[PDB]
């Protein structure tokens, strides 16, 4: 689908997205500090963001959206 | 950079044929 | 006298462009060249990590053919 | 120094490490084996194998002794250097003992290199070739030595007759360093700077009473003429590097591999029209009399391509000859009796060490070639009562 | 087999700029991801990498590739997707890769960055335990040539499973970087020290600096490629940059091996 | 000969390091080598953790006792703290979780003896090894 | 050579002596011995204690003599501690080089039972025309 | 994957369904099944007599529908037929994928004696390494 959501558990360390913004496949999206590791969630289509839903240093689920692409 | 210097013989006539030194194919 | 030789079909070259010619040629030539024999080592061959039936007709067909051929 | 925590950091850390182990107990004790005039092991290694072709295995080793306050010395690569590496282009695995390193005695995490080593050969393939100094095992270590050198004898058993296995001596090696270069296919001694032996002087002395000196009860000479044991004393460490590179030049890297069959032109026509000069040279060779002998390495020679033989055994029961050749590039093993020794009578030794150069040949797939000139065999009590029958039914 | 040119010289002499860069590429903080497609495409040849598999168990990347014109199985770690840890989708994809590798006489070689398996009810409810073991039935069963390259992280059952040298590896190399242990060095304070972490809290002392003083002295100490490599399990710990030719070396070595096993009609993976 | 293997665990023995690790490793390679060539048995009579896990998965055939025995990789505190999610050992890893849910059991046992008793069971039917024929 | 390349079965009985190079000759465990048993008597041991403490000892022997100490009741202590501490089935039997430390009673059971074990033997070596046994 | 790579004795007894995919998975006689049995009750076919209806007489019940007659009793009176002519053990039978139709109470005499013959089949694959099962 386009909804890019969070593949585990974890802290937002950062933000790589402003809403509204046009991004590309594989373009970061946000951080997420889970397993001792930042790991990223990029997007996984080309297309402009809405509804972010994701703030710095906030613990959020998984399954959680980071936003809509 | 280098160039390599070959002599032929055709139909015995002798000549002087200068080929780059690096010359591939 | 019976070998291939090289033909040029059409033109009718000097020289000096045959010379120019068969040089670029004998460059481009290349490869093995007079080659040692290729060694002979069956260490390890894959035919001999097969599962084989005990009594497999590719026992004779696959395995000691392979390792006869000479 | 860059931060350790930084990946630039171990990477400088590495080299650091890296550079230690070139001279793991300093460099004064490498200054000692030069002023010897002796090379290190890795030297040795670094002759005997091509320019860069050598890739070391376990460089950063430590032993894990803590016998006897042995941890408090625990020198990199434990005293040995293990890899592989090419001679004339083909693949060798190697290892090559330190004598600077608890006098190049054999502890566990030595062993388990060599044996490392072992296996790589076995399972690849590939011609095994060690270098052989050190005194005895490691005291202070204790079984465990004694177990790894039995992992090391059941290995070259193993081995035995699949990979070429070559033994180099290049120091005193004493007590259980021996019997790894007994049990390989080839042994090249150095001429007064090695030595094999089981028991010390000391022991023998306090035992029986016989005064010896070390290069006198093992040293390359004895092991040539007297124990039969080394198939070649060479004048250096570079003479027995030559010796060893000749030697791989005839065997193939396996029993399952052909042996290095140069190219050579075969010329037309029969043997009666494509004989030379040396060959003719071959029919006024036999004296008429029967009783005067001759040198058959006149015909070895003659027989042999470029005239080139690398003998095996040479000061050794000079009544038979036996040696590696090319005829038309294709090696062979000359076996030859010898008339210029004992009437080139057989004996003990001779048949002793032509049934193992025969066996070696056809271990690795070496053709042979027998020149016979024999009357018969030694005749002697002393032969018969060392058992001139048993022993020489070996050749047979 | 492709005709390739191989460059005549020592594998320090022959290295090239794009190997170097192996050498900056790990990050310096270990949570830190980085892309193993980098290292795959620069130790291949002409960067040419057929993927297999690509988009499922992202956290494991396998494919087909040459080293100097032979052709190889790539089975790497991606610490991108979830850290590079195993699971259930990742062990069986890479099983069935290496075991497809193994039936054609295709060497592997394992790129290491793996802390563990990717803890979960789910992962064990499903039978990460059983589906697991899979990938460790197949590396130990392959036959053909396997080189290791740990780079980073190797721990616990995670390392059994990725080319360890008892399962059978024929050549592992670690770079300066690779973090070989039982475990992270947070649970491994947290039981060596045990007692005394706690005598701590009970004399009322800084709990959290003692601990973190211990994990660093773990750390510095133990999480490191020396103390495998001091046991042997590491052949060699070498510069990144060197990867290419020790891998390329390795199989010139490994093309021709012979490995005993005793006669089965066939074997009993776990299904 | 069969092999039988009784496995309680904890896992690897921190202090000593990875050198426990080598020693899982050989144990994987041999029950691999051993798979298909003679039967493989583990009983699960502990709770069974971290590389204890993978050798009886490996092994032809898994007798877990009923509420003693534990098999998981990662404890329920790593899973806590990971996950958010709370579990039990039994929960986690339980004989009854083994068999219902992952399929990994292949007996559930009342007692150690009602294991032993199975054990003997499976065994009075197979061979010692493949190239022999079945009592 | 010849008890190395032998794939029959091998069991070894360890009584009193087992020193340096001849215990590897004479059936040790890592030559292929597939079952080793020492009676309590057994001395496993690089070499004798003489000669091991004359040389692990030997700084103290020669600082003892400048200093004009007994030297010879110094080294018979430290063989006598050689001796208790090391010369014994214990640390071969702790390495795992012998397999148990037995009463010598029991000798003819063990051996019984370890030939019936090992009737049926597969050891696999590496392929060969013939071995090259030193001759 | 597994029972088409088995080589040991292979029976089959076909009690009441054996339909499409799962026919061929559960022990048909083209994947190898040595001997293959069906009771009276057996039930062979390609799928259910309502699927099978629903689509080789889509033509007709079309025709039904465009005049009106009333499909819900014409797909059941075909499906009837089709029950009462497909839906057995007899068409295999015919094809010969049945070795034989039997009364439910000479099953075990008939497995008893297929063990009996069918110790040591003469039976093999094409050589491999090992086989590539889905994983
Ligand atoms: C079981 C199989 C066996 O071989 S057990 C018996 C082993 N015993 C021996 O070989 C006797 C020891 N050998 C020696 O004394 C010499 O190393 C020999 C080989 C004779 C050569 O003499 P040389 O070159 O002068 O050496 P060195 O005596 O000065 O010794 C040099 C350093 O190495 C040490 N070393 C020597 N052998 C061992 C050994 N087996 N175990 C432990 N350490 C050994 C010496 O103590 C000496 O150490 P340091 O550097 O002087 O402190
Ligand atoms: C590759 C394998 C790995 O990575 S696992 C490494 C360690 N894994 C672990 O889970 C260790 C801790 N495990 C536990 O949660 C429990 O101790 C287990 C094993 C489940 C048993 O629980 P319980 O019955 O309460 O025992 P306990 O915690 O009181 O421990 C009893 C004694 O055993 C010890 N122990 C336990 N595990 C280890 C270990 N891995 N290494 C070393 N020691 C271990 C405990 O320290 C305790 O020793 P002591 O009797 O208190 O002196
Ligand atoms: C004169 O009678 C001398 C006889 C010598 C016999 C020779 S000696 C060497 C050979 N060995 C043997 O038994 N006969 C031969
Ligand atoms: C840190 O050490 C504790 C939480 C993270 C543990 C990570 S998660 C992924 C790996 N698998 C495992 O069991 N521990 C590692």
């Amino acid at each position: 689908g386009d909804a890019v959501t969070a593949p585990m558990q974890g802290t937002v360390v950062k933000v790589a997205v402003e809403e509204g913004q046009e991004v590309s496949a594989g373009d970061l999206v946000v951080v997420l500090e889970a397993m001792k590791m930042e790991n990223p969630v990029t997007a996984h289509k080309d297309g402009t963001i809405t509804g972010l839903a994701v703030e710095a240093g906030a613990a959020i689920t998984q399954g959680t959206v980071i936003a809509e692409i | 950079v280098p160039r390599q210097t070959v002599v032929v013989e055709v139909g015995g006539r002798r000549l002087e044929v200068s080929l780059p030194g690096d010359l591939a194919i | 006298d019976h070998e291939a030789h090289i033909k040029v079909l059409r033109g009718e070259p000097t020289p000096e462009e045959m010379a120019a010619l068969m040089a670029v040629l004998a460059s481009a030539g290349g490869g093995p060249a007079e080659p040692v024999k290729k060694e002979r080592n069956m260490w390890g061959h894959p035919v001999d990590k097969l599962r084989y039936s005990v009594f497999s007709w590719q026992r004779v067909t696959l395995l000691e053919r392979t390792h006869m051929r000479r | 120094q860059v931060d350790i925590h930084t990946t630039a950091g171990k990477l400088a850390d590495l080299k650091r490490r890296t550079e230690e182990t070139l001279h793991p107990v300093g460099e004064a004790a490498v200054d000692k084996v030069h002023a010897k005039g002796k090379l290190t092991a890795r030297e040795r290694i670094l002759a005997l194998l091509d320019e860069g072709s050598f890739v070391e295995l376990d460089a950063l080793a430590k032993h894990r002794s803590t016998n006897f306050g042995l941890e408090k010395n625990r020198p990199l690569g434990d005293g040995v250097i293990t890899g592989y590496g090419t001679i004339d282009g083909r693949d060798v695995c190697i290892f090559s003992q330190d004598a600077t390193v608890f006098g190049g005695s054999l502890g566990e995490v030595y062993g388990e290199k060599i044996v490392k080593v072992q296996e790589l050969a076995i399972k690849t393939g590939r011609p095994l070739i060690g270098i052989n100094d050190g005194a005895g095992a490691r005291i202070q270590e204790g079984v465990v030595s004694l177990g790894l050198y039995s992992r090391i004898f059941h290995n070259n058993i193993k081995a035995s007759g699949v990979i070429p296995q070559i033994s180099l001596i290049m120091g005193a090696a004493a007590g259980g360093h021996v019997y790894s270069p007994a049990l390989t296919d080839f042994v090249v001694m150095v001429d007064q700077t090695s030595q094999m032996f089981i028991t010390g002087p000391d022991v023998i002395k306090t035992v029986t009473g016989e005064d010896v000196t070390m290069e006198e009860l093992g040293g390359a000479h004895t092991h040539m003429a007297k124990s039969g044991t080394a198939h070649y004393v060479a004048s250096g460490e570079q003479d027995a590097f030559d010796y060893v590179r000749d030697l791989l030049s005839y065997l193939p890297p396996n029993n399952y591999a052909d042996p290095p069959l140069y190219p050579v032109a075969i010329p037309e026509g029969s043997i009666e029209e494509t004989l030379t000069d040396e060959d003719l040279e071959l029919d006024t060779l036999i004296p008429d009399s029967p009783n005067q002998p001759y040198d058959m390495h006149e015909v070895i020679t003659r027989i042999l391509d470029d005239d080139e033989f690398l003998e095996v055994q040479a000061g050794y029961a000079g009544n038979i000859v036996v040696g590696f050749g090319r005829v038309e590039g294709r090696p062979v093993g000359i076996v030859a009796n010898q008339p210029t020794q004992f009437a080139g009578c057989l004996d003990i030794n001779a048949s002793e060490k032509a049934a193992r150069f025969i066996r070696t040949c056809d271990c690795f797939n070496i053709p042979i070639v027998l020149l016979v000139d024999v009357p018969g065999f030694l005749p002697g009590t002393d032969q018969e009562y060392n058992g001139i029958i048993r022993r020489g039914a070996k050749l047979l | 087999l492709y005709p390739v040119a191989i460059p005549e010289g020592s594998i320090e002499e022959t290295l090239t700029d794009e190997d170097l860069e192996l050498d900056t590429l790990i990050p310096d903080s270990p949570n830190q991801p980085y892309d193993m497609h980098e290292v795959i495409t620069r130790i291949l040849d002409d960067d040419e990498f057929l993927e297999v598999q690509a988009g499922y168990a992202g956290n494991i990347v396998v494919g087909f590739g040459r080293v100097e014109g032979r052709p190889v199985g790539i089975v790497a770690n991606q610490p991108t997707q979830f850290a590079g840890c195993l699971d259930i989708n990742a062990s069986e994809k890479a099983a069935r890769f290496i075991r497809t590798c193994d039936c054609f006489n295709i060497p592997i070689v394992l790129l290491v960055d793996v802390p563990g398996f990717l803890p979960g009810t789910d992962q064990e409810y499903n039978g990460i335990i059983r589906r697991g073991a899979k990938l460790l039935y197949a590396y130990g069963e392959a036959t053909v040539a396997k080189v290791t390259v740990i780079t980073r992280k190797s721990y616990g059952g995670a390392y059994c499973v990725m080319g360890s040298k008892d399962m059978g590896a024929d050549v592992v190399v670690a770079w300066p970087t690779a973090q070989i242990a039982v475990m992270g060095a947070s649970g491994a304070v947290g039981f060596v020290y045990r007692q005394q972490l706690k005598e701590a809290a009970k004399n009322g002392e800084d709990v959290d600096a003692l601990r973190l003083e211990l994990q660093q002295t773990y750390e510095d100490t133990l999480v490191n490629p020396y103390i495998a490599a001091e046991r042997g399990y590491v052949d060699a710990v070498i510069p990144p940059s060197h990867t290419r030719g020790y891998v390329a070396n390795a199989l010139r070595l490994l093309e021709r091996k012979i490995v005993q096993m005793p006669p089965k009609k066939h074997g009993n993976i776990p299904l």
